[PDB]
């Protein structure tokens, strides 16, 4: 089941240990491989003593639906993974988010949604995990020791985040134009207004693709084109030793600017190897990330390189007729 | 799979020494080594985990180190009550394995062993076999030999000895001799002597009795 | 508070099956996986079975996998170990020990006082508790068969100086051991002594009286 990017699942010894703030780039991945960011999540949010994922890690996350095609490339980006690096934000759920039905909540300490305007976390305190219904928390009798299995995480949709090019406005409304046009039924997704009806129906299941160009909003489209294009950028490369782990900050750096480490084929290419030199030691190694590269999508007459794109089920409201 | 090595096996030094043991994995194990200290009767206590973190409540002379496959474990000062087998453990693989184990001796100053010496009861005597005990009570090194005498005849390959733990507090030992004879051949004879010779003592002691 | 108790030991002929249980108290057992160690007489240490909080995952080493089982009962508070096909290289000591997380994580970090089992065909037998005359006194617990035996001073009032000896295997394939004390010498008439011998394999129990005799 797709494997870690940099660094296997981890073992934590002490639920009350601090989670410390790093600045590498390849640092703050191997985080996300331990689900590091989950945890400080719930930590901030809900009142929550410890980790989530002990040994299993950010692959053992269970998903909604359970067959997820970015599940396996590791290297895609889920929304918590973004948030962690700063892409993004996963707000804390208030009263008026809606949980949506068809995801197995019970026994969840944490999942996560995409919702029309943003991203969604649902938490739990200790000791307790989310009823069948996901509305509430109850006490879980196995959940006290606050080193918890990563099968407690949901994260819902199957989604891929990555660097946006950024877009002008003008070509947010002609594509936030486009979508009314394609979906006239709609009147309102997750409560934000996508049509003006005055005539709504009772929220709704209702799974779509769409797609976050970092505006007012996300762009629901149901015609489109996908490509996945290669950019090689250092940003494609994560660095580690063998041995110590991650690279620190100013390894990473050196590595990528200066031809000065060792790498696989594609990162010697890019930014420069050198061998010859490795006596017993270790330095840094480069390696590519595993994804299939960013994804281009094309929609009503145009073609952008968006902050997140996926097919994830959310609420709509409709005409009534 | 993962397999672990420690060094040394055995070990002695005295209190306020400097006591270092390694252990070494035949993968990987980043720093998932735990150390145990089982004591002598008791069950294994875990001192540091996570190859340096102490556990609560374990004294700070205890410390440890390591990263990868070459670890250590150190007793800044020895302590008589340090006196145990330590064990590291692995568990970068569920399929946790041990160290075989340290043990550690306390070196400490030498002391005679008290003699005693005990006759077979007669309750015994009438199940058709003799048994005489010699005590070696509280003494330091373990090196000694018990040398039974039957009218000042050496009785060879009919005594037995056992050997206490070291003292957690005295690390001292206390030794058993006993002779197993027939009644028949226990009254055939009068002179029952044990003999001790030892480090702690300028001359040797026997310790005998008259039936 | 948190306290781990092992019982099921004994005697057993190869090829036999033994289940041993383990009681817990002082903490929230299922929120905590537990495993099994294991210690061979004179020998070192080896993990034999762990077991997840809630009883979905179970791990075996190589030694024990097919013929070892692991269980628990979360509302009964109790681990379970279900040894069948038993042989020679089964005996041992037989420990609990509490883990730190739900998932197995290798942190020992309570243990049981364990639990004995001896793999083998012979038979049991009690033991003969004779007396041994600052003066030392004790009691000759000889051919009893198999470990372990117990050995008080005046129901554990009697704690300082004592040392109970290893047992020795004897030629007659029984154990013997001694325990001594070391009384103040004017004990004679001042004091009584009696050692508590217990040998529960075989349920025998015997108080035994020390004295001067003439
Ligand atoms: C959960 O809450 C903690 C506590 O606020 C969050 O950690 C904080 O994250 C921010 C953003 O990454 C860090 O800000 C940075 O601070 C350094 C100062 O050393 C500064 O140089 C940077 O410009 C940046 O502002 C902040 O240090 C960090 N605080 C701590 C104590 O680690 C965490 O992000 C929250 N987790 C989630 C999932 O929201
Ligand atoms: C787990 O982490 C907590 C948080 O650091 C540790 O608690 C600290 O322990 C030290 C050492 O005794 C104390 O001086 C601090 O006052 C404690 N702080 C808090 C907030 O509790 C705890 O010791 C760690 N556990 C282990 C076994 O290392």
């Amino acid at each position: 089941d797709s494997g870690p990017i940099i660094c296997a699942g981890p073992i934590h010894s002490n639920k009350s240990a601090g989670i410390p703030h790093l600045l590498g780039y390849s640092e703050k991945i191997c985080q996300i491989d331990r689900l590091i960011h989950v945890s400080s999540w719930l930590r901030n949010h809900s009142q929550f003593q410890g980790y989530v994922g002990q040994r299993g890690g950010r692959s053992q996350v269970s998903y909604y639906p359970a067959e997820n095609s970015y599940s396996r490339w590791s290297g895609l980006l889920s929304p918590c993974d973004a948030d962690w690096l700063g892409m993004l934000v996963v707000k804390k759920a208030r009263e008026s988010d809606m949980i949506v039905p068809g995801p197995s909540y019970k026994g969840k300490v944490f999942f996560e949604r995409p919702t029309f305007d943003g991203y969604v976390g649902w938490g739990c305190g200790s000791g307790k995990s989310r009823t069948e219904s996901g509305e509430l928390c109850s006490s879980d009798s196995g959940t006290s020791s606050g080193l918890l299995p990563s099968d407690r995480v949901l994260w819902i949709g199957d989604v891929a985040c990555q660097l946006m090019t950024p877009i002008p406005e003008e070509t947010f409304l002609e594509l936030k134009s486009f979508s009314q046009s394609e979906f006239p039924d709609i009147c309102k997704i997750d409560g934000i207004v996508f049509n003006q009806c005055e005539g709504e129906s009772l929220p709704q299941p209702f799974d779509v693709a769409w797609m976050d160009v970092g505006h007012s909003h996300k762009i629901i489209m149901r015609e489109h084109k996908t490509k996945w294009v290669q950019e090689s950028s250092s940003k494609d490369f994560v660095c580690y030793k063998e041995g110590t782990g991650p690279c620190s900050e100013s390894e990473e750096k050196a590595c990528k600017t200066s031809g000065s480490c060792r790498g696989d084929m594609q990162f010697c290419k890019v930014a420069g190897c050198e061998h010859g030199e490795e006596t017993s030691e270790a330095k840094c190694r480069c390696s590519l990330v595993h994804k299939p590269g960013e994804v281009v999508v094309s929609y009503g007459g145009m073609r952008v390189r968006p902050k997140c794109y996926g097919f994830s089920r959310m609420m709509a409201t409709l005409h009534h007729h | 799979d993962i397999q672990m090595t420690q060094s040394p096996s055995s070990l002695s030094a005295s209190v306020g020494d400097r006591v270092t043991i390694t252990c070494q994995a035949s993968q990987d194990i980043s720093n998932y080594l735990n150390w145990y200290q089982q004591r002598p009767g008791k069950a294994p206590k875990l001192l540091i985990f996570e190859a340096s973190n102490l556990e609560t409540g374990v004294p700070s002379r205890f410390s440890g180190s390591g990263s990868g496959t070459d670890f250590t474990f150190t007793i800044s000062s020895l302590q008589p009550e340090d006196i145990a087998t330590y064990y590291c453990q692995q568990y970068e693989n569920l399929l946790y394995t041990f160290g075989q184990g340290t043990k550690l001796e306390i070196k400490r100053t030498v002391a005679a062993p008290s003699v005693f010496i005990f006759p077979p009861s007669d309750e015994q005597l009438k199940s058709g076999t003799a048994s005489v005990v010699c005590l070696l009570n509280n003494f330091y090194p373990r090196e000694a030999k018990v040398q039974w005498k039957v009218d000042n005849a050496l009785q060879s390959g009919n005594s037995q000895e056992s050997v206490t733990e070291q003292d957690s507090k005295d690390s001292t030992y206390s030794l058993s001799s006993t002779l197993t004879l027939s009644k028949a051949d226990y009254e055939k004879h009068k002179v029952y002597a044990c003999e001790v010779t030892h480090q702690g003592l300028s001359s040797p002691v026997t310790k005998s009795f008259n039936r | 508070e948190v306290q781990l108790l092992e019982s099921g030991g004994g005697l057993v002929q190869p090829g036999g099956s033994l289940r041993l249980s383990c009681a817990a108290s002082g903490f929230i057992f299922s929120s905590y996986a537990m495993s099994w160690v294991r210690q061979a007489p004179g020998k070192g240490l080896e993990w034999v079975s762990a077991i997840s909080g809630s009883g979905g995952s179970t791990y075996y080493a190589d030694s024990v996998k097919g013929r070892f089982t692991i269980s628990r009962d979360n509302s009964k508070n109790t681990l379970y170990l279900q040894m069948n096909s038993l042989r020679d290289e089964d005996t041992a000591v037989y420990y609990c020990a509490k883990d730190r997380s739900y998932v197995s994580s290798g942190f020992f970090d309570d243990w049981g006082q364990g639990t004995l089992v001896t793999v083998s065909s012979a038979s049991t037998k009690g033991p003969s508790v004779f007396p041994l005359a600052t003066a030392a006194l004790g009691c000759l617990v000889k051919d009893y068969f198999p470990e372990p035996v117990t050995v008080s001073w005046n129901s554990g009032a009697l704690t300082s100086g004592v040392h109970t000896f290893p047992a020795v295997l004897q030629s007659s394939g029984l154990y013997s051991l001694s325990s001594v004390v070391t009384v103040p010498s004017s004990s004679l008439g001042t004091q009584t002594y009696i050692c508590n011998v217990n040998h529960k394999p075989s349920n025998t129990k015997v108080d035994k009286r020390v004295e001067p005799k003439s």
